[PDB]
């Protein structure tokens, strides 16, 4: 439609964990539609099924299954060729719709051992290992990095278990966030007045706040409305930033796309003469 | 254990239609979607793009109930132009929006970022 | 154009009494040009700024189109007809609740007093040959604000 | 668990019969908590709405007529006051002066001296509030508030 | 308070003092006011009003007015005045006596 | 009993920055520091490191590791 405004992106910043970028001239339904989106719509892996062997550790076995659920995996090259679970033809499970994953562990040593991420093993090929540990040469790598510690276990305990992990998206558990947190900020100086400061001095300024770099503090304009958003999405780890970015706007044309389809269901099927 | 299945929040289910239309008996040109699990994410978005469109006497949305997956959109338009097609449009709209938004994000991305991949 | 109940060009006494006052609404105390009249008005200062010293026209109609009944509003956007002065500056809709003036002896009815209700926000306008234009019932009333003057 | 007991309970104990007390011809339950505040934040006069907010407002509301009421402000941009939204919500047409007694004014002689209307008071008519605040003493378990007359 | 300002408020005039003879407020009534019959009845209604007034002194000798009653009378007049769009400076339409019986 | 993998609040993976903290308080009594090398910014993050308790460690010296 000819009241469609193109908007407009800027990236300020990228990094191997942040992307920071302005969106500009749009509506800030659609900022806030988006921003939601980047937390619960994008799909990744994480484990969902895990299977006890042997467990002599001294955590009972529903927290070391909450612990490594809730462990980073990086999905970013298979998470689109994977199906859905319940879509999927196979009984239980298979190669198709998830990835093993296998872990062994005793304490034959004197000394407490550790119990880690790099010693969980995928069944499937390492094209989704864990994120810490693999085709490194991180300046991230710090003493252990184990990423995480699953327990830690004295002479004579033991760990054997099975785990399957299965695509996702984060409205349905939070081990499946895509995000380690998701900065949104819109109209820096208050000129449109949503919020009213008592005292409007107490307040400080941050880094889109700098326009007027003087303290004459908020100059008012009426005949304004909202415009250019500023995000900072940081990323889990699981899945690079800007693929976050890529496929929530898919998921979302998806989505729309499909609603859309019922709605001309609605009009081949049940012939629309209801109104 | 009497909490619900996770899943339910979002998969539909057999025997509920995605969207239905229901005619308004109060006043003429207006109508009601109802559509099912589907929450403010959709439902905000979608009450905005109708907003924006300048033939639309009334738009807005409700989500009944919390703990129940459904939202109302009730429209309003001059005795001329129908409902449903600004409906149809105000999807077509956002997904053309949306589409150039996302044409313009990655084309910003082939910017000489050396961190791409 | 609007069938013209009442029209005057006010000047600003005050806009500040008492001082209890508020924000994003201010109370005026005004007078009028024919100074026979007087006027108290609340108005949304965050969007409009007056300022004390200056004279600021007003008129007051119960129409827009023509000359005739349209209170059954939604106000409809689509309505293109030029029968709006339109080129006023602020505009207020609202009822008549209340009017006031001395009704006891003889001839009494001496000027008059009347009170209105733009949506909460208030006034008062006293008068006399502005009688046949007062009521206690009745709802339609819009107040225009114009031109601000030189 | 019959029919008999269900029709007995219907018209006699139903909660919405139970709105006024025989104890002392009162309510016995009213707008309490945030709404209680949240109202008289909102019937403030210097509240205004823009399209957009009123329209979901009006979304909300069950029994609501289906025609939207003219905003008070007409130009530059059409606003509707608090009062103006708060007003649809009122049923019928009930009529209450007062009932309000909040600490504003000047309790004894404000009113006395020019009803420079101080919009303190409250005054509904026809089943539109004109002007004033909401609070516990028009909305509460009051003898005379606006839940009260509408019972 | 006072018997004079109860007086005042409450009685009926016939002698019409010169301000718009019985022609304000009341409309066609001006043609009542050469009644005997009518005169007698309301100055019988003010005799009423005396004795109430005097049992009513009785019943509440502390003088608080305060009462539990059912209706409201009053909120109901309102009521009637406000559905009906009565002018109250408009001339009246109503014959005394129709109120009285 | 062991920090939690990724902060309550908002989700940032934590239980990666435990081993690191106890060594750069051993280095420095800088836990404004330490805990600003480890990246942990915002305070929901900070918290989660900062209040924990281990209780692991003294859970592990029984013997009976056995049943
Ligand atoms: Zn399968
Ligand atoms: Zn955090």
């Amino acid at each position: 439609m000819p009241y469609a405004n193109q908007p407009t992106v800027r990236i300020t910043e990228l990094t191997d964990e942040n992307v920071k970028f302005i969106i500009e001239n749009t509506d800030l339904a659609v900022a806030n539609s988006i921003r939601r989106v980047f937390i619960a719509e994008v799909p990744i892996i994480a484990i969902d099924w895990v299977q006890i062997d042997a467990n002599s550790s001294v955590l009972h076995d529903e927290f070391i299954a909450h612990r490594l659920g809730l462990i980073p995996l990086i999905s970013d090259d298979i998470v689109d060729k994977l199906q859905y679970s319940r879509d999927c033809t196979c009984e239980e499970f298979c190669p198709e719709c998830s990835v093993e994953f296998t872990l062994d562990v005793r304490c034959n040593e004197d000394q407490t051992r550790h119990v880690t991420s790099r010693d969980l093993i995928s069944n499937s090929p390492r094209v989704i290992p864990v994120t810490s540990r693999n085709r490194d040469n991180d300046p991230n790598d710090y003493v252990e990095q184990d990423d995480i510690l699953i327990v830690k276990l004295r002479k004579g305990q033991e760990l054997r278990l099975r785990a399957y992990a299965k695509k996702g998206f984060g409205k349905e558990h939070a081990k499946w966030n895509p995000t380690a947190g998701v900065a949104f900020e819109y109209d820096p100086d208050n000129a449109l007045r949503h919020t009213v400061y008592p005292k409007p001095e107490e307040w400080p300024k941050s880094e889109y706040s700098e326009l007027d770099e003087d303290e004459s503090q908020a100059p008012y304009d009426p005949n304004g409305k909202p415009e250019r958003f500023y995000y900072n999405v940081e990323s889990c780890g699981s899945l690079r930033p800007e693929t976050i970015v890529l496929s929530a706007l898919s998921g979302l044309k998806k989505k729309l796309s499909d609603l859309q389809t019922q709605l001309s269901h609605e009009i081949q099927s049940d012939v629309l003469t209801i109104n | 254990m009497n909490a619900p299945p996770a899943f339910e929040s979002f998969l539909l289910f057999e025997g509920e239609k995605k969207i239905t239309i229901n005619k308004d008996t109060k006043v003429p040109n207006a109508c009601l979607f109802t559509i099912n699990k589907e929450d403010h994410t959709l439902g905000n978005i979608i009450k905005s793009q109708l907003l924006k469109d300048p033939q639309v006497l009334f738009a807005g949305y409700k989500v009944p109930h919390p703990l129940e997956h459904k939202i109302i959109i009730r429209v309003q338009t001059t005795p001329d132009y129908s409902p449903q097609e600004a409906f149809t449009n105000a999807i077509t709209d956002l997904i053309s929006e949306l589409s150039l938004l996302e044409e313009r994000f990655r084309v910003a991305i082939k910017d000489k970022q050396e961190g791409i991949e | 154009m609007a069938g013209i109940l009442f029209e005057d060009i006010f000047d600003v006494k005050d806009i500040d009494p008492e001082g209890k006052k508020f924000d994003r609404v201010s109370r005026l105390h005004c007078e009028s040009e024919s100074f026979k009249m007087d006027l108290i008005l609340d108005v949304n200062i965050q969007i409009y700024p007056v300022d004390l010293g200056d004279k600021f026209r007003l008129v007051i109609a119960s129409t827009l189109y023509e000359d005739g009944t349209l209170d059954d509003g939604e106000y409809n956007p689509t309505d293109d007809r030029p029968s709006r002065a339109d080129q006023f500056e602020y505009v207020m809709y609202g009822k008549v609740y209340r009017i006031e003036g001395d009704e006891t002896s003889t001839e009494a009815a001496t000027r008059l007093s009347a009170y209105v209700s733009y949506g909460g926000l208030l006034m008062r306008l006293q008068g006399d040959a502005n009688n046949l234009h007062g009521f206690e019932v009745d709802s339609r009333v819009y107040l225009l604000m114009k031109k601000l003057a030189f | 668990q019959s029919l008999e007991t269900r029709a007995e309970i219907q018209e006699l104990a139903m909660v919405p019969r139970m709105i006024v007390t025989p104890q002392s011809n009162r309510p016995v339950m009213g707008i309490v908590q945030d709404t209680l505040t949240a109202v008289r934040k909102f019937t403030k006069r210097d509240v205004f709405l823009e399209r957009g907010e009123v329209m979901n407002l009006l979304m909300f509301l069950s029994t609501w007529d289906g025609k939207v009421p003219q905003p008070a402000i007409l130009k530059p941009r059409p606003l509707w006051t608090g009062k103006q939204i708060f007003s649809l919500i009122i049923p019928g047409h009930i009529n209450c002066i007062r009932t309000h007694s909040t600490h504003p004014d000047d309790e004894d002689s404000g009113p006395y001296k020019h009803i420079s209307p101080g919009d303190t008071k409250v005054v509904v008519e026809n089943g539109e509030l004109i002007m004033g605040i909401l609070c516990k003493k028009s909305l509460g378990t009051s003898a005379g508030s606006l839940v009260h007359i509408s019972y | 308070p006072s018997n004079k300002a109860f007086e005042k408020k409450f009685r009926f005039d016939y002698t019409n003092e010169r301000a718009l003879r019985r022609t304000l407020q009341e409309d066609l009534v001006k043609d009542v006011l050469s009644n005997a019959h009518i005169q007698n009845e309301l100055e019988r209604e003010f005799e009423r009003m005396r004795e109430d007034r005097e049992v009513l002194r009785v019943i509440f000798p502390t003088g608080d007015s305060k009462v539990v009653l059912p209706c409201n009378l009053l909120r109901m007049i309102w009521n009637a005045q406000k559905i009906f769009h009565i002018n109250p400076r408009l001339p009246s339409d109503l014959h005394p006596i129709k109120v009285v019986e | 009993m062991i920090i939690p993998v990724r902060c309550f609040t908002c989700g940032k993976i934590v239980g990666n920055k435990w081993e690191a903290y106890l060594g750069l308080l051993q280095a420095e009594y800088t836990e404004g520091d330490a805990l600003d090398a480890l990246g942990l910014k915002r305070y929901c993050c900070r918290r989660m490191l900062l209040a924990h308790v281990d209780l692991i460690e003294k859970l592990l010296n029984y013997a009976p590791l056995e049943k």
